[PDB]
């Protein structure tokens, strides 16, 4: 209950992404499912993906973190690429299931 | 009798091979029936 | 045994016929295609006949494919300018599973924004394949010519528009065009009750007679190409009526009576009067034909002639002057008999074909209301006199009229010089 | 000094100006252009156009662009639809050495495969640079609606002529165009007999008056565009004058009385009836002038409007109404004076540049043989009358009228519906 | 006058920049000007 809801948010505090301004969706692991639910991703949203990753990247090459107000607060963050990760995950899935018989 | 194949010729004017998906298009009769036979 | 009929509640149609066949197929017309586009739209049918296989709330694209193929089973669009027909072919054992995937297509599709986009370019790759031929792009031009605001609309998209088919646009045109009053089931090797209640189960929503299409208006103008090619492509029509109409039946006499067919393989098309009397004057292979093309608003008759570059203005002068001769009365009675029995053979042998037959079904659902047995279409045609062949003939020469040419057009003559 | 006229007797023509400006100009202007194709060498002035640089007998291709950058002169040549012009400008110290590059460019082309095989592509760069602007696009389908022939072609390859225009069709145009008594030699900082000399050493190989091509034939058809564009480009023309006749000058007059277009920076053309008149309908960002193509055996009088796409049959309507109006007589003896007045100053200003000069010269030497002083055309601005202007709005009031369209159109009227 | 240099616009509609080879064009007065006024 609420105490998981604590937990997570001290992790999600503890995870530093937060800190360089970037969004839970964009520090997953490119492998090709994220590739193909990136490449459905709408233009706007593909674009201020591509901003933030950009933006955390000259973060941590300057070795700094974006300004406490900037920081991305847990209760706003969005989860943009997940429905999008859910249909190409399944779409696999059904073509492993067919593929099995 | 209320197709646009009125005359079996012309009708059918384009039409792409498919299987599980195979659009096709129908024009009104038409010419270039005997149009081989002459050259 | 005998096709069954039936007009359910919502307005949408339902025809079976059970003929035992090993093969069952099914038909959904929809009264949607070209002519129900606007200038803010045009090339949406065309996206629409090739969505056909996209993911519907059903079932997706693979496994629509997959599923289809499985059973052998075949899912194919013919669009006209006035009808859409989604067909699926299979074995009877199996044909439920299909009907589903069928109502799925027409009833329930999504048009994802990346499929759409996937599929933009296969426009491109249909518009080519069909415009290797020559008559697809003259008759084309043609249709744009002769009518204005509806039926002018191309079966294909036009090049600006190739990449710029929203999925908001399927969406629309969908949600207007595929309702129910606009649709009709049509089933061959099916039982009536089994298509009565996939009808109700998909088919129930998406009520009324959608939105209008605006009736067709005629321009009379005219569309030269000028591609290059020895052999020019030529049509020259003029507004002759709406199909159905008794000027219908006799516009489909007479253009059996100038010869539309060739017959006989390799042959001199002795009774064609349009290659005869262009034969004597031309003696370069030219091959001419009567075009015919009937629509509810209205309908084209003109002649099609195929010519050299060089001599292609005279062979449409011949063809022209034939016309001239039959609108003047000289048309034997045995001419007329003969066109008349070309012309019942050519339909009875038209819906000897499964294909065939269900096409004439689906059409005469959609455009009129029941279904007319072949004798009384037979007798239609018999019914049609000299005089209004002559009649015919007569509005053709009198009517402005609408050229489309292609080729090396150097000395094709224009509208005004015929 | 004043313009050294001259005829020589193969029938070349060589005027001569001694302006004593540090830089010279020369040109040669030849009857030959897109009129003077058939349906068979389409294509062919256009490519010769960008011709200008390949190897001649005289000098090579290297040769000669190395020449005229070294000297850091240029070569130009300005096809319009029935003359050709090519020019060389530098120093006046230099323009003896253009001048042969100049004569070999035309009096001894050498197409050589390779280098019109390269420049084949050249074609469509062209062309898709020149259809960057809705414009050009417009006209050409204009005067493809309006002529049947010889005028109807265009200033640009045909799409399906790109790569197919041979050596030997270009060597046939030149020969049968790049004729003596079809050419003139204008210099501007030239001394007479040297230009005579060069002329004599040249131009007198090929003997005058080459193929002369067929009279245009007026059409009084229509092109409609269909491109999606949020601008619709609109032509409604009807046959005018020929130049050089005082009802060309009444068209010219008309034309600016109706404004032809802007005097003041984003001013709102109070003195242009057209736009006034348009304007008191449409609240929508548009543009209306009177176009006005005179040519030597006929001529094309009309309103090319830009417009909103929803709003471009009213633009259309509210300018051919306002013509009319003027047809009627509703024209004021000031508004007269006025557009003479325009006339005469955009003359004088066309022709007080060394191009305009250039150009002027020429194109008065390849018409009327001779050269007339501007005040001579002031002389025939002023002799028309309110009538004459009446007169030719009445002409295009009552004419056949052609049209070319290119836009999302759907709100575009047909010439029949104006 | 002789030329189809009628107004200031329409001719010299499309004539591309160069320099030792620049070909050029000229239809007739196509309007355009001031139309730039609005978007």
């Amino acid at each position: 209950s609420k105490w998981l809801e604590g937990i997570r948010k001290w992790y999600y505090n503890a995870a530093g992404f937060n800190k360089l301004g970037l969004m839970r969706d964009d520090t997953i692991y490119e492998d090709d499912d994220v590739k193909e639910a990136i490449r459905r991703l709408p233009e706007n949203l593909y674009n201020d993906r591509v901003f933030r990753i950009k933006r955390a990247l000259d973060l941590t090459m300057r070795q700094q973190i974006l300004p406490k107000e900037q920081w991305t607060k847990y209760e706003e963050d969005k989860f943009y690429l997940e429905p999008y990760l859910k249909e190409v995950i399944r779409e696999r899935k059904e073509r492993e299931e067919w593929a099995k018989k | 009798r209320h197709v646009v194949c009125r005359f079996p010729l012309g009708p059918f004017c384009a039409g792409v091979v498919g299987h599980a998906a195979l659009p096709a298009t129908s024009e009104s009769p038409v010419l270039d029936a005997k149009r081989s036979f002459l050259c | 045994q005998d096709l069954e009929f039936t007009r359910l509640p919502n307005g949408l149609v339902i025809a079976s016929l059970e003929n035992y066949a090993p093969a069952s197929r099914i038909g959904l017309f929809i009264k949607a295609g070209s002519r129900y586009e606007d200038s803010n739209n045009l090339g949406t049918s065309h996206l629409l006949r090739l969505a056909s296989s996209l993911t519907t709330k059903g079932a997706s694209s693979f496994k629509i494919t997959r599923g289809i193929e499985a059973v052998g089973g075949k899912l194919s669009v013919t669009s006209t300018r006035e009808s859409m027909a989604y067909t699926v072919e299979c074995l009877r054992d199996d044909i439920e599973i299909l009907m589903e995937f069928l109502l799925n297509v027409t009833a329930a599709p999504e048009f994802r924004r990346w499929e759409v986009a996937a599929l933009q370019s296969q426009l491109r790759i249909d518009k080519a394949v069909a415009f290797q031929n020559p008559q697809a792009q003259v008759l084309e031009n043609l249709h744009a010519a002769a009518y204005r605001n509806a039926l002018a609309n191309s079966l294909y998209c036009p090049d600006y528009r190739i990449g710029k088919v929203t999925p908001d646009q399927l969406h629309y045109y969908v949600q207007n065009h595929f309702t129910s009053a606009r649709m009709a089931l049509i089933g061959l090797g099916v039982s009536h009750p089994v298509l009565k209640q996939v009808a109700e189960r998909f088919l129930n929503m998406r009520g009324g007679l959608g939105l209008s299409g605006a009736k067709a208006k005629y321009r009379g103008g005219e569309i030269r190409d000028q591609n290059g090619d020895s052999l020019v492509h030529a049509a020259l029509v003029a507004e002759s009526a709406a199909t159905g109409s008794a000027e219908a039946n006799a516009f489909s006499v007479l253009q059996h009576v100038l010869g539309a067919g060739p017959h006989v393989k390799r042959g001199s098309n002795a009774t064609s009067s349009l290659y005869q009397a262009v034969a004597k004057g031309v003696h370069q292979p030219f091959d001419v034909s009567a075009f015919n093309a009937s629509y509810s608003d209205s309908g084209l008759f003109g002649i099609y002639t195929i010519s050299q570059a060089a001599s292609a203005g005279d062979v449409i002068k011949s063809a022209y002057d034939q016309v001239k001769t039959i609108a003047q009365g000289n048309l034997s009675n045995t001419d007329v008999q003969a066109a008349k029995n070309k012309l019942k053979a050519g339909y009875l042998m038209s819906v000897e074909s499964s294909e065939g037959f269900l096409d004439e079904v689906g059409s005469q659902a959609l455009v009129a209301g029941s279904y007319v047995q072949p004798s009384t279409v037979l007798q239609q045609i018999d019914s049609v006199a000299d005089a209004d062949v002559i009649n015919a003939a007569k509005k053709f020469v009198s009517g402005r009229k609408s050229m489309a040419a292609s080729g090396n057009l150097g000395h094709t003559p224009f509208v005004d010089e015929l």
